[PDB]
RNA sequence: AGGACCGAACCGACUAAUGUUGAAAAAUUAGCGGAUGACUUGUGGCUGGGGGUGAAAGGCCAAUCAAACCGGGAGAUAGCU
RNA sequence: GCUCGCCGGAAGACCAAGGGUUCCUGUCCAACGUUAAUCGGGGCAGGGUGAGUCGACCCCUAAGGCGAGGCCGAAAGGCGUAGUCGAUGGGAAACAGGUUAAUAUUCCUGUACUUGGUGUUACUGCGAAGGGGGGACGGAGAAGGCUAUGUUGGCCGGGCGACGGUUGUCCCGGUUUAAGCGUGUAGGCUGGUUUUCCAGGCAAAUCCGGAAAAUCAAGGCUGAGGCGUGAUGACGAGGCACUACGGUGCUGAAGCAACAAAUGCCCUGCUUCCAGGAAAAGCCUCUAAGCAUCAGGUAACAUCAAAUCGUACCCCAAACCGACACAGGUGGUCAGGUAGAGAAUACCAAGGCGCUUGAGAGAACUCGGGUGAAGGAACUAGGCAAAAUGGUGCCGUAACUUCGGGAGAAGGCACGCUGAUAUGUAGGUGAGGUCCCUCGCGGAUGGAGCUGAAAUCAGUCGAAGAUACCAGCUGGCUGCAACUGUUUAUUAAAAACACAGCACUGUGCAAACACGAAAGUGGACGUAUACGGUGUGACGCCUGCCCGGUGCCGGAAGGUUAAUU
RNA sequence: AAUUCCUUGUCGGGUAAGUUCCGACCUGCACGAAUGGCGUAAUGAUGGCCAGGCUGUCUCCACCCGAGACUCAGUGAAAUU
């Protein structure tokens, strides 16, 4: 049975990447919540 | 010539095919070519607008010349073409000076025809003029609504207009939809009629056919649920209300023309 | 020639049995339908919640859908246990 | 190590995606492994990924994204021009052999190729953010010519048999060789060359397009394979000195022909059809502004450069997605033998495996199968399940019908093996020879050799010859839907949804309508033979009466009637 | 009748016996003409009914071949309370 996560790099980056958050002020507004919170991972980038 | 299929299977036995023997049987003018990709009825938003559009066959848009303002060069039929961006047929033509152009093939326009435009174009089908030149009571098509905008009426497979009167500045013409519109008398106008009038009496004969076209299939309203359509449904076949669209309008002789900025060209709008 | 015929790959899921703290949060075995097409498949893209998409079942939208998920108003209110 | 069993269109081999050291060596057995464990994809340490040619990067663009100004919007922000990004597509070049415990078209040996920089020499009109050509494109079908590959013969090496026979029409193995360079064949396409002229290609043009003359028929382009060279080499079954019996130097025979033959190549071809089939750059040409004893351009030779990143290993799976070492899911490439129409099926090759608890016993009962006296649907809601039919050729085949169908209707007969016709036939393939020639990969004749159905006649074995696997039950009446399709992922596949067809109605283009506070976009680069909405649902015969009610479309006198005054 | 309450309507066909099925009748509780009426060849993993063949479906079960169940060694769960 097909599951739901097809793991896909370039998808991965492009959806949830450091610089497809810094492009819109809502995704800017995740980073900056994140790292009040002092998460070690800012994104998926690596 | 319009062909009934022979019924060797379901889904032949009510096909009605229109073949034309003296369309080019080749590749069309690849400088007058152009890409036209598909849109799904979808626009900019990313949402469908047009319901029932959908896949079909790839095109290639052709550049057909609707201004025909190369006066006083006469030009010479070369071959007739088959066009999918619309029902009626394309002619390609050589001008003398080595130019090459598609126009809407008339009537009984063929391979090796003469044709020109201009006020002095002599009055034969295929030659565009402007209207105040053309007799009164002809028969044209590939109207233009404005002076030198490009035609814009009777462009179909087999339509035309008639020139019912001619007053002032302006024309009277007869629709193919009945209305009486005026326009200026400087508009372009081509003598005939757009030449494939058995266009109409093709018979797709199957769902598949309808697809090649890029016609997706429609549902009813009747059948959905209260939350999708005013139809509804019910226990059953019920359809209790009066008829009407999606978002609620009546559709069943209810007029939707509001536009009265012109409101003075329309005469006998139409019935 | 064909939304033509028989039939593998491939795509489906009509019947029965098994399984039901399963090998598996829908599968296995034996049969079964389509199989040049309104077909099928890889990669990327677009449509966002009273909105999308829907050959239309209230179907589907990350094992969740007669209004997704996450955080907030919030210690909502509960003449009821 | 010897046997046995299983897969073999994979349960073999090579990749992408994804994972990220799981790869190799040494060492260890607590935990992990559904048991033990000396073993492991486990612990610990060390080692391992070598590129001008493979891929990425790079040049080019598709859908689409972003978007200087701009237009629009309470703010946030939305759309979009010039532009700039974006592969799943286009764009230069490497092959064979050898080698490591673990990498190789990357190292080594041999032999090649591509694009740039610089320099010398000779000859020279060079120049683009512009023009033209090209790149450049669909479905289906049909053959013909080929190769991969296989079979047999010949050749070379070895063998003479654990039990009757086996020096022969006997048995086993091998019989391999690339890119590149030269040749330009089967075959495909196109009439060439010269001169003059012109409202076109935003200006120009010797280029493209157009027009008018003259002169010739052979010009050019594309093109699988074959042959030659590459190769006096490499490889090579097996021997022979070393041989920690783990393995290395040297040496190493034959290395041909015929036949069969692809889903691969010629073929981006050819034929045909309607639903009419990307873009841009590299590349080839044309000139403009400019530069002309310069700079640039073509050719030869020499020289230099081709960086950077990926390269281990798994990849239908124990390493990816499923919480598991999980009977699930996962795209591309390779495609041997016998039988067979076949990539079905059975047994095998190369190769890989026996699925990480076993040992006994031979109760009920459960699960998966085999057989069955007499009867044969009496079972049951229902022939559920099971049994049965099953191939090829020939004969033969009803009602009804939209004349296509129904139809493989139903039903019947023949199928093995051996010999002969014919020491292997019809057919296919085609050597030598002869002759011709524009003397070439040519043409005609010619028939050796090789391959090889089908049929008839005669004989013969068994209970049974389409013997295994494989492989339609058939017929009669009737409701519904015309039909192929679609649907409740995970209790409903249907009479439900679509459907071609039909009708009403809206819509004159800045269309109706839809998404949007708006700009704008779809409709459509369409124009009433068009587009939207609604109902009906192939086809045939048809579709009657009612406008009081509700809605819709017109009407113009009168009554009533808002802001305002 | 996919529509009929009374109802297994009445008559005929098929069966030794037919609330289903097929053909007629018309008293249509409560059919009816594009939310279409009546027919219709072909088609359907579609609903109902009847035959031939076939059989462990059954009368009525018997035996046999395998995997569990049972015993031994190792590992070692669960709902519930």
């Amino acid at each position: 049975m097909k599951r739901t996560f097809q793991p896909s790099v370039l998808k991965r980056n492009r959806s949830h990447g450091f610089r497809a958050r810094m492009a819109t002020k809502n995704g800017r507004q995740v980073l900056a919540r994140r790292r009040a919170k002092g998460r070690a991972r800012l994104t998926v980038s690596k | 010539a319009v062909v009934k299929c022979k019924p060797t299977s379901p889904g032949r036995r009510h096909v009605v095919k229109v073949v034309n023997p003296e369309l080019h049987k080749g590749k069309p003018f690849a400088p007058l070519l152009e890409k036209n990709s598909k849109s799904g009825g979808r626009n900019n938003n990313g949402r469908i607008t047009t319901r029932h559009i959908g896949g079909g066959h790839k095109q290639a848009y052709r550049i057909v010349d609707f201004k025909r303002n190369k006066d006083g060069i006469p030009a010479v039929v070369e071959r007739l073409e088959y066009d999918p961006n619309r029902s009626a047929n394309i002619a390609l033509v050589l001008y003398k000076d080595g130019e090459r152009r598609y126009i809407l093939a008339p009537k009984g326009l063929k391979a090796g025809d003469q044709i020109q435009s201009g006020v002095d174009a002599a009055i034969k089908p295929g030659n565009t003029l402007p209207m105040r030149n053309i007799p009164v009571g002809s028969t044209v098509h590939n109207v233009e609504m404005k002076p030198g905008k490009g035609g814009q009426l009777a462009r179909s497979a087999g339509t035309y207009v008639q020139i019912v009167a001619r007053d002032g500045a302006y024309v009277t013409l007869r629709l193919r939809s009945g209305e009486m519109r005026k326009v200026e008398a400087d508009c372009r106008a081509t003598l005939g009629e757009v030449g494939n009038a058995e266009h109409m009496l093709r018979v797709l004969g199957k769902a598949g056919a309808a697809r090649w076209r890029g016609v997706r299939p429609t549902v009813r309203g009747t059948a959905m649920n209260p939350v999708d359509h005013p139809h509804g449904g019910g226990e059953g076949r019920n359809f209790g209300k009066h008829p009407v669209t999606p978002w609620g309008v009546q559709t069943k002789g209810k007029k939707t023309r509001s536009n009265k900025r012109t409101d003075k060209f329309i005469v006998r709008r139409r019935s």
